[PDB]
RNA sequence: UGACAGACUGAGAGCUCUUUCUUGAUUCUAUGGGUGGUGGUGCAUGGCCGUUCUUAGUUGGUGGAGCGAUUUGUCUGGUUAAUUCCGUUAACGAACGAGACCUCAGCCUGCUAACUAGCUAUGCGGAGCCAUCCCUCCGCAGCUAGCUUCUUAGAGGGACUAUGGCCGUUUAGGCCACGGAAGUUUGAGGCAAUAACAGGUCUGUCAUGCCCUUAGAUGUUCUGGGCCGCACGCGCGCUACACUGAUGUAUUCAACGAGUAUAUAGCCUUGGCCGACAGGCCCGGGUAAUCUUGGGAAAUUUCAUCGUGAUGGGGAUAGAUCAUUGCAAUUGUUGGUCUUCAACGAGGAAUGCCUAGUAAGCGCGAGUCAUCAGCUCGCGUUGACUACGUCCCUGCCCUUUGUACACACCG
């Protein structure tokens, strides 16, 4: 038995530990996040990624491996926790997904410009109100420099940044330096909430048309 | 390194059943959770099995998660089965 | 004898609430822990 | 309850003033309480209206909600 | 009554009252101690052991379930650490202990189950009488 | 320090384009008019634009006015 | 037969939390239980203040992080199996419920 | 491979040696390769942070001008905290930053409720009493509320310069007045743009490239010391130099938060007892609006003592001794007790912070923590003088102008 302050801090830290640790396993699958749901006599963790048969492996062997290791590391009751690896509904708006996608395109040797606009065009065709990619480091030259690429709308100050800006940062382990990647995606107002956030950006007014009688 | 055949057997019997194993960088515990060993063999025999890549490894920030591979199951079946 | 859960270094710790992480790791992972910064 | 010393005394002042006005308004006459209203408010308005002042918070970079630390160049 | 009487003159009147209304035992270290670690001199009054008791009488009067530590805290004060910043320092234990034991020995106050010190009814009688006998 | 921004004034002119006979001088009435005829994200911006449109009324009702066009 | 039960219910987010509060109150009042709540119990404000620099250079700048932990309590007068008839409805993500049997 | 005894060494490190016993293909030897480094390089870097810069600034698409770097849009003027808006207009239409946004605080006798909050009434009790009831103040409990004002926390409501006067192209707005809780966006913050710095960080990181090291180790562990040394100079601070005071009684008022199985009760500690103190023993309570704490804080208030004296201001220094934390207290960890009783007479040249619950005074909590808080971050308590300005000093933004400067006047 533990206090509630400590329980909530400990569950935040546990969330942090999974969300960080799963990055080495599901890097070459487009890891994008986990959500931990509290269910009776049972423990549910929804990993979300981009390839079920590669996250599962063969006949769900790899998710067995990971659920067992999470079981044993975080001392759950056996058969308490098991993990489903569901598909992201959309992939072009997950800043994390884009971060490791660009990380692989850029480790493959693909030219920086082609790779970065490969990210930009994909994000835009995926219906994003705006995006930028910032690369910093020693690309093709010694003295470090930043390549910043923008497109579309963008907000950076005030509350709705947390609401709309899907932002990630990743490192790249290419030889003769380290090359940092920042991906910011501004989201679009989908009041249904399936794709874009429900509440709208507070610089918008929609005067309704005067229906006539 | 120094290992007893009984130590390496309680490693093999455990790995055959589980397939995963986690260590901790917390060193000099003399009792890994879920097995009995001074935590030096845990890190270093699976370091050897990684060097032979029977087990493929993700480091996970001094939490040392290992999940065994279908090559390593053949390795251990060549021992106990 | 006590370090971060995150980086395992010996300074700048946050003992309060039992985090066992340093002031740097804590900010680096603060938003996913849930420390919403309302002010 | 709560406060300090002078804070509590001024709270007494406000509480008894408003209690007299409310008692008169609801149980005597509105024109009767209006005389109390005007006697109190002619002398001062702070008897009847709460004072919206609070000890506003202290910001980093100093000991004090508005001052800073003494600053050294050399 | 005692809530109607000025809090100081009631202390004075009761301090004289537990002098002339009979007598009791009294420790043979009263004219030594400082009654607190942060104090610097012992009380300048001679019958401080009686003014103290008069005050601690009305403390249990108007508040219940008070322990020895509650009096330690209530009778602490500002401790000037020298060149250090000053702090709050709790008072002494033995002085309050013997005040409470003396009042118990006259049955004015008494130790309650669930802990603390509560007045007795005839102690209430006494305090109310001495309160009424003040201008 | 109270000058209204474009997000206020553009909206005020645009709403006063369309809804004239259906909104009046009184500030609070215009508030509640705007509740049913527009969707905003803050009561303070609602108050802000209603309070700009109300003196837009008090100027229109007495003389002509710049671009805003009404049948 | 008809016993007294406590449900305590905490969270991090008010908008999430109040939906559960209305949920259980209506779940009880569809079946006419003797309920009292949802008592709103003062918010815990977890706070950690940190120097936002990682090396200690430049003007001293701190940032103040805070969680807000919200506590709600409800009393029901019903049997625990009748309680389980209610508390199998959907529970919203992030909220915690800790039904206990009291005096 | 580990080890008895003895020497060696602090070592109860079998490291080496005299000694023959034990384990057995795990090793050892050699060549490569890695591993580890609070080693170097922040002038190879990622990130993060600071700063430029708390100011209002910045960039396209198409179009106009120019051979061109570039310029226009981004402005004459008015206004605004604001590239804020009106408007002007070879520009048009836009994208950030501002604003808008979120958090706290301030108003609600309006709504939702609350035996882990608190009134209110009655029922007994206790005590004061024209006593016999009544009346005043406390205690305890409930099928007491046709209770939620105080407390909490949700949803909401509220301010918009809305109303009036005056000025203003009667536009943008400003100044004033009633009302109102609120009329410097209501107060304070959070977040915060383009371009940059060779700003800091390789000592936060299994983030890192290159170099160095890699067993006789810059690797890891242990012991002892060191980071604290002191002729001195500087910076942030604490205590004061007293009578608007110090000392000793009496009097009584907050807020912010905090409390791991911490084993044989254990982190906050109530209560009883012993002790002058320090601190000990026993019963226990609390994973918490439940127990601490309904924080019983100080300043201040009141009554006496000191009476201008380096005095009872000051508490520096130093001796004696006592207890707790710690596996360890020495270069005294800390806290007591008695004594030792320094400089300091309101501080030169200079310089810093500050415009309303603000400065300043006063205490509390948290961080660090086994113990150590003069610090830092929060919190309340008491509570002002001055001004509502200006570009004179230091700087910032725009325009014009000048330039032999561009690493940019430190030219
Ligand atoms: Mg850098
Ligand atoms: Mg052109
Ligand atoms: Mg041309
Ligand atoms: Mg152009
Ligand atoms: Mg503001
Ligand atoms: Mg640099
Ligand atoms: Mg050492
Ligand atoms: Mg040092
Ligand atoms: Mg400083
Ligand atoms: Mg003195
Ligand atoms: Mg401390
Ligand atoms: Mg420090
Ligand atoms: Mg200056
Ligand atoms: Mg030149
Ligand atoms: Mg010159
Ligand atoms: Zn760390």
């Amino acid at each position: 038995q533990i206090s509630k302050k400590k329980k909530f801090v400990s569950d935040g830290v546990f969330y942090a530990e999974l969300n960080e640790m799963l990055t080495r396993e599901l890097a070459e699958d487009g890891y994008s996040g986990v959500e931990v749901r509290v269910t009776p006599m049972r423990t549910e963790i929804i990993i979300r990624a981009t390839r079920t048969q590669n996250v599962l492996g063969e006949k769900g062997r790899r998710i067995r491996e990971l659920t067992s290791v999470v079981q044993k590391r975080f001392n759950f009751l056996e058969n308490g926790v098991e993990l489903y690896a569901e598909k992201v509904v959309n992939r072009g708006l997950c800043a994390i997904a884009q971060a490791e996608s660009l990380r692989y395109k850029l480790l493959g040797g693909l030219a920086v410009r082609r790779a970065c606009y490969g990210v930009l065009r994909f994000v835009m065709e995926s219906g994003a109100k705006g995006c930028e990619v910032i690369v910093s480091g020693k690309l093709r030259a010694q003295r470090a420099k930043s390549m910043k690429f923008k497109d579309g709308y963008m907000i950076s100050s005030g509350q709705p940044v947390n609401e709309y800006i899907d932002a990630a940062v990743r490192h790249v382990l290419l030889r003769q330096g380290v090359l940092g990647i920042k991906v910011k995606i501004m989201l679009d107002w989908d009041p249904k909430g399936k794709l874009g956030p429900t509440t709208p950006l507070p610089d918008l007014v929609t005067i309704h048309p005067p229906k006539e009688e | 390194m120094i290992i007893s055949k009984k130590n390496r057997n309680e490693i093999c019997k455990y790995l055959f059943q589980e397939g995963v194993l986690y260590a901790k960088k917390d060193y000099n515990l003399a009792k890994h959770p879920q097995i009995d060993v001074p935590n030096l063999q845990v890190i270093k025999l699976m370091q050897s099995f990684k060097s032979k890549e029977y087990v493929r490894e993700t480091f996970s920030w001094q939490h040392y998660y290992w999940y065994l591979t279908n090559d390593g199951i053949e390795f251990l079946r060549n021992f106990l089965n | 004898s006590r370090v971060c859960r995150v980086c395992g270094n010996s300074h700048g710790l946050i003992r309060k609430y039992g985090l066992m992480c340093c002031r740097q790791c804590f900010r680096s992972n603060a938003k996913d822990i849930g420390f919403i910064k309302y002010r | 309850r709560g406060g300090g010393k002078t804070s509590q005394i001024y709270s007494i002042r406000q509480a008894i003033a408003k209690s007299l006005v409310a008692y008169y308004q609801k149980y005597v006459d509105e024109a009767a309480k209006k005389e109390v209203k005007e006697i109190f408010a002619r002398y001062d308005r702070t008897l009847l209206v709460a004072d919206p002042r609070r000890c506003e918070p202290k910001k980093f970079g100093g000991r004090g909600a508005r001052a800073r630390f003494q600053k050294s160049y050399r | 009554t005692v809530k109607d009487v000025n809090p100081h003159e009631f202390v004075k009147a009761y301090s004289a009252h537990l002098k002339r209304s009979g007598k009791m035992e009294l420790p043979e270290w009263v004219d030594i101690v400082k009654t607190a670690r942060f104090k610097e001199l012992p009380p300048s009054d001679a019958d401080w052991y009686y003014i103290r008791a008069a005050s601690m009488a009305r403390k249990i009067y108007l508040r219940q379930g008070i322990g020895i530590g509650g009096f330690q805290k209530i009778y602490g004060g500002r401790q000037r650490n020298g060149s250090r910043p000053p702090h709050f320092c709790k008072s002494s234990g033995a002085v309050s202990r013997n005040i409470l034991q003396e009042l118990q020995k006259m049955g004015i106050i008494d130790v309650d189950p669930k802990g603390g010190r509560l007045i007795t009814s005839q102690g209430r009688r006494d305090l109310d009488q001495v309160a009424g006998t003040v201008p | 320090g109270r000058v209204r921004t474009k997000t206020v004034k553009k909206t005020s002119r645009q709403v006063i384009e369309k809804y004239y006979s259906r909104m009046t001088l009184d500030f609070h009435t215009n508030k509640k008019v705007l509740e049913e005829v527009s969707i905003l994200q803050s009561k303070r911006l609602r108050n802000k634009v209603a309070g700009f449109t109300t003196h837009l009324m008090r100027r229109i009702q007495r003389g002509p006015v710049r671009g805003i066009s009404l049948k | 037969v008809q016993h007294r039960i406590r449900i305590t219910l905490s969270s991090k987010s008010v908008k999430n939390l109040e939906k559960v509060c209305s949920d259980l109150v209506k779940g009880a009042k569809e079946k006419q239980l003797k309920v009292k709540g949802p008592v709103r119990m003062p918010t815990k404000v977890l706070n950690i203040t940190t120097r936002k620099s990682p090396c200690g250079e430049g003007t001293n700048t701190w940032d103040r992080f805070e969680m807000r932990v919200h506590k709600r309590v409800i009393d029901l007068v019903s049997s625990p199996d009748v309680v389980k008839q209610i508390t199998s409805i959907t529970i919203e993500p992030g909220v915690e419920v800790e039904v206990t049997i009291s005096d």
